[PDB]
RNA sequence: AUGUUC
RNA sequence: AUGCGCAGAUACCGGGAGGAACGCCGAGGCGAAGGCAGCCACCUGGUCCACCCGUGACGCUGAGGCGCGAAAGCGUGGGGAGCAAACCGGAUUAGAUACCCGGGUAGUCCACGCCCUAAACGAUGCGCGCUAGGUCUCUGGGUCUCCUGGGGGCCGAAGCUAACGCGU
C-alpha cells in the first residue's frame, strides 16, 4: 500500500457519451486492482507540447490512490489497452520539495 | 522490503528483554530476514551479482555473530539457530 | 537575463504539472536550461530535469521546439 | 528450443528433436474435422513426376479452415494446440461458440483459453482473420489469401508471416515471407500474428533415416549417372560438369529463371 | 502550373552541398536547386556561392508558382547555410520567418568513423 | 590529402 | 571516382516498420572492481548522517577455496536500424595487401551458457592510529555571518622522495 498518482490521458474528440465509457473504464479498472481513489482531478483538455496520436490536444485526468504497490504495473498495462487512452503515467506520490519560503 | 511492522515483529520474537535492539540473537534474527527476504529475490532475478555481493556480506556477518554466540553462551547458540532454522 | 528561480515564488519543483512554471525553465529549443540560467542548487536541478521530464512525456512540454530567426 | 541428445549413438550426437512443449495440450487429433485419408502416392497417373518421394509414415489429413470468412462474427475458444504431421506448423483447434470445430494453423502466441474471431469488425489480436483492407498497416499478418475468396496461399509454413506495407486503391502491400513486394486485393483475407514453431528450421535431422522417415527417399546426383541419365552422366573416374550444369531433363539449374514471362500477375509483383 | 503565394523554403546545407526545396505550405515540394543545378561540380557545390546561386535560382523557379511569401526552414552547419539565407531574404521572395530546423539525435545511431573521432 | 631512405 | 539517380534519386511532406542509443539537464554522482546515463513501476544491494537507544572486543587481515570480472572471442537460439574486422569496389602510391571514398559479412543488440584477459591504472593491497592549513565541490547534521560528519578535487606545514613528485 503506498500513494501513487495515476495520470490519464484521453482522445480529445469525445463527447460524454464516450469520455464517461472511459472514465467508468478506468474506475472499474482501478477499483478491481484494489485502488482506493483519494483525490481526484479532470483538468480535462489542454494542447500538448507536442501532437499525440496526431492529435494537437489530450484530455487530462489524475487520480490520486492509494494501491498495493505490487499490483501497480498490471494496473497501467489495463489502463493503456483501451484506444482512446493515450498515456498512463504513473508515479509514486512524493513530499513535495520547494523552492523560496 | 521489509516493513517497520514487519522488522519489529521479528525483533519483539528474539529480544532478550524488552527494549533490546541490538544483541546476537535479534542481529542474527534481523539478518536472517534480510538474507531469506535476498535469496529469494535472487531466486528470480540470478543475474543481478551486485546486491549477491550485499548477501554474501550478511551471511557472512551473521556467521561471525553465531561464532561469538556459539563461543560465549553455547546454549543460546543452539537455543537460537533452532528457533530460527539456520546453520544447515 | 536574471537567474530564473529569481523569478517565482514559493514553487514545488516535484509538480510536474506546473507547466506554467516549468516552460520557464526550458530555453526557446526546448532544452532544459544548465544552472548557470536557473540559478538552481545542483541537488534541485536535478529534481528540476527529473520531472521537466516527466512532464515531456505526458506531453505538457517539448523535447525539442525550434530555434527561431539564424 | 530443440531436444539435443549425447552422442550415445552415432547419428544421435547430431540429432535434435522439435520441443513439443507448445503443443502436448491434444495428442491425438479431432476425430470430426482429423480424418480425411490422406492419399499417398509419390507420382501420378502412373509414373514418377517428382523424384524421390515414397515410404515415409502413414498420415490422417487434419482439413484445417483456410478461408475464415464462412465464420464472420463467431467467436470460438482455442481448446487445444496440436501436432500436424502434414504441414511445418502446428495447428489450433478452435470451438466456435456455435458447436462447430475447426483448425486454424497455430499462430505464434496463440494460447489455449483465448478467444478468437473472424470479420471486419475484428479486434487486431492474435489469430483474428479479417480483410486486408481493415487491418493496420505494419500489422504482421500469416494465412493470406492472395485473391479474395480463394482461401489462403501465403506465410503459412512455421515461423512465417507478411507485414502490410501500405495501401494503395482496393489493394494493400504485403511483404510476403520470400522479400517479394506484392499487392494484394484489400478484400482478401488474413490472419493478425506470424505462423510460429519458428523453431522449425533449425531441427537436424541427424541421419539417413529420418529423412526417410519424413517421406524423402535417396537423391542421386546426376554426376555419378551414365549419360543415357542425366547430363552429368558419365566421363571416366570423377568428373566436372564440363557443361553449364543442367536438370536431368537439361534445362540449366544455376540462375536462369523460370516464371513464366507474360504473366498476368506480374503488374502486381515487386521483388 | 499550380499557384501558391506564401510556402516553405527548405535549406540543407551539408557541408558537401548546398540544396533548397521551396514548398506549398502543406511542404509538398513546389521547386528545389542546389550547387550543381547551376553549374557546379564537386568542391565547389559547397561553397557559399553556390548556396547564393542555389536559392535564388530556387527562388526564380517558384515565381512561375507566383510564390511570393515563404518561411524559410535551415537544416545544416555548412558553409552555404549563411549566403543562401541572404541570398532569399534579397531575392524578391519575402522571407517570413527563419527557422533552423537542423535534425539531431538525442544520442542515437552510432555515426561513421569519420564522425567519431568522438570520446 | 599522400610522399621512402642514408 | 566508385556508388545512387529519368524503372524519377537527392531535398520536402504524409503513412508505417524495425533496431540501437538516450540530446539538453551534465560537472558532478554510485559501485569492491569491472563498470553504471531517457522516463515509469516492482524487486534489491552498498552507503552517509542524527539520537547516543541496544549487544559488549563480537575485531584486522587473509595462503587456498567460492563468486564478480571491460572489449574482443566461443556455443545454441533470437534480433539486425546504424556502425563495421574480413571482404568487394574507387582513389592515393614506386608499390598501398594501409591511411581517404562507395559498399559489406561476422560482430556490435537480446537470452541462456562459456571464455577470465587488459595501460582490469591512482601503473599506489587492506585495516587502524598519529602529524599545519588554505581553497572549490557533492551529500547529511547543526541557537546556522561559522561549526560538525561523510565523499570528490586543486595548492601546500612538517616529513618523505633518485628525481619527478606525494603530502589528513
Ligand atoms: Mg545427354
Ligand atoms: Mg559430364
Ligand atoms: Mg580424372
Ligand atoms: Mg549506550
Ligand atoms: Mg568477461
Ligand atoms: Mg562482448
Ligand atoms: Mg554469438
Ligand atoms: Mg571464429
Ligand atoms: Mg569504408
Ligand atoms: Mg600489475
Ligand atoms: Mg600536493
Amino acid at each position: 500500500m503506498r500513494r501513487y498518482e495515476v495520470n490519464i490521458v484521453l482522445n480529445p474528440n469525445l463527447d460524454q457519451s464516450q469520455l464517461a465509457l472511459e472514465k467508468e473504464i478506468i474506475q472499474r479498472a482501478l477499483e478491481n486492482y484494489g485502488a482506493r481513489v483519494e483525490k481526484v482531478e479532470e483538468l480535462g483538455l489542454r494542447r500538448l507540447a507536442y501532437p499525440i496520436a496526431k492529435d494537437p490536444q489530450g484530455y487530462f485526468l489524475w487520480y490520486q490512490v492509494e494501491m498495493p504497490e505490487d499490483r501497480v504495473n498490471d494496473l497501467a498495462r489495463e489502463l493503456r489497452i483501451r484506444d482512446n487512452v493515450r498515456r498512463v503515467m504513473v508515479v509514486k506520490s512524493q513530499e513535495p520539495f520547494l523552492a523560496n519560503a | 522490503p521489509i516493513t517497520k511492522e514487519e522488522k519489529q515483529k521479528v525483533i519483539q520474537e528474539f529480544a532478550r528483554f524488552p527494549g533490546d535492539t541490538g544483541s546476537t540473537e535479534v542481529q542474527v534474527a534481523l539478518l536472517t530476514l534480510r538474507i531469506n527476504r535476498l535469496s529469494e529475490h535472487l531466486k528470480v532475478h540470478k543475474k543481478d551479482h551486485h546486491s549477491h555481493r550485499g548477501l554474501l556480506m550478511m551471511v557472512g556477518q551473521r556467521r561471525r555473530l553465531l561464532r561469538y554466540l556459539q563461543r560465549e553462551d553455547p546454549e543460546r547458540y543452539r537455543a537460537l539457530i533452532e528457533k530460527l532454522g539456520i546453520r544447515g | 537575463k536574471a537567474k530564473v528561480k529569481a523569478t517565482l515564488g514559493e514553487f514545488d519543483l516535484r509538480d510536474y504539472r506546473n507547466v506554467e512554471v516549468l516552460k520557464r525553465f526550458l530555453s526557446e529549443t526546448g532544452k532544459i536550461l544548465p544552472r548557470r540560467r536557473t540559478g538552481l542548487s545542483a541537488k534541485e536541478q536535478r529534481i528540476l530535469a527529473k520531472t521537466i521530464k516527466r512532464a515531456r512525456i505526458l506531453g505538457l512540454l517539448p523535447f525539442t521546439e525550434k530555434l527561431v530567426r539564424k | 528450443a530443440v531436444k539435443k541428445f549425447k552422442p550415445y549413438t552415432p547419428s544421435r550426437r547430431f540429432m535434435t528433436v522439435a520441443d513439443f512443449s507448445e503443443i502436448t495440450k491434444t495428442e491425438p487429433e479431432k476425430s470430426l474435422v482429423k480424418p480425411l485419408k490422406k492419399t499417398g502416392g509419390r507420382n501420378n497417373q502412373g509414373r514418377i513426376t517428382v523424384r524421390f518421394r515414397g515410404g515415409g509414415h502413414k498420415r490422417l489429413y487434419r482439413i484445417i479452415d483456410f478461408k475464415r470468412w464462412d465464420k464472420v462474427g463467431i467467436p470460438a475458444k482455442v481448446a487445444a494446440i496440436e501436432y500436424d504431421p502434414n504441414r511445418s506448423a502446428r495447428i489450433a483447434l478452435l470451438h466456435y461458440v456455435d458447436g462447430e470445430k475447426r483448425y486454424i494453423i497455430a499462430p505464434d502466441g496463440l494460447q489455449v483459453g483465448q478467444q478468437v474471431v473472424a470479420g471486419p469488425d475484428a479486434p487486431i489480436q492474435v489469430g483474428n482473420a479479417l480483410p486486408l483492407r481493415f487491418i493496420p498497416v505494419g500489422t504482421v499478418v500469416h494465412a493470406v489469401e492472395l485473391e479474395p475468396k480463394k482461401g489462403a496461399k501465403l506465410a503459412r509454413a512455421a515461423g512465417t508471416s507478411a507485414q502490410i506495407q501500405g495501401r494503395e486503391g482496393d489493394y494493400v502491400i504485403l511483404r510476403l515471407p520470400s522479400g517479394e513486394l506484392r499487392k494484394v486485393h484489400g478484400e482478401c483475407y488474413a490472419t493478425v500474428g506470424a505462423v510460429g514453431n519458428a523453431d522449425h528450421k533449425n531441427i537436424v535431422l541427424g541421419k539417413a533415416g529420418r529423412s526417410r522417415w519424413l517421406g524423402r527417399r535417396p537423391h542421386v546426383r546426376g554426376a555419378a549417372m551414365n549419360p543415357v541419365d542425366h547430363p552429368h552422366g558419365g566421363g571416366e573416374g570423377r568428373a566436372p560438369r564440363g557443361r553449364p550444369p543442367a536438370s536431368p531433363w537439361g534445362w540449366q539449374t544455376k540462375g536462369l529463371k523460370t516464371r513464366k514471362r507474360r504473366k498476368p500477375s506480374s503488374r502486381f509483383i515487386i521483388a | 502550373k499550380r499557384q501558391v503565394a506564401s510556402g516553405r523554403a527548405y535549406i540543407h546545407a551539408s557541408y558537401n552541398n548546398t540544396i533548397v526545396t521551396i514548398t506549398d505550405p502543406d511542404g509538398n515540394p513546389i521547386t528545389w536547386s542546389s550547387g550543381g543545378v547551376i553549374g557546379y561540380k564537386g568542391s565547389r557545390k559547397g561553397t557559399p556561392y553556390a548556396a547564393q546561386l542555389a536559392a535564388l535560382d530556387a527562388a526564380k523557379k517558384a515565381m512561375a508558382y507566383g510564390m511570393q511569401s515563404v518561411d524559410v526552414i535551415v537544416r545544416g552547419t555548412g558553409a552555404g547555410r549563411e549566403q543562401a539565407i541572404r541570398a532569399l531574404q534579397a531575392s524578391g521572395l519575402q522571407v517570413k520567418s527563419i527557422v533552423d530546423d537542423t535534425p539531431v539525435p538525442h544520442n542515437g545511431c552510432r555515426p561513421k568513423k569519420k564522425f567519431r573521432k568522438a570520446s
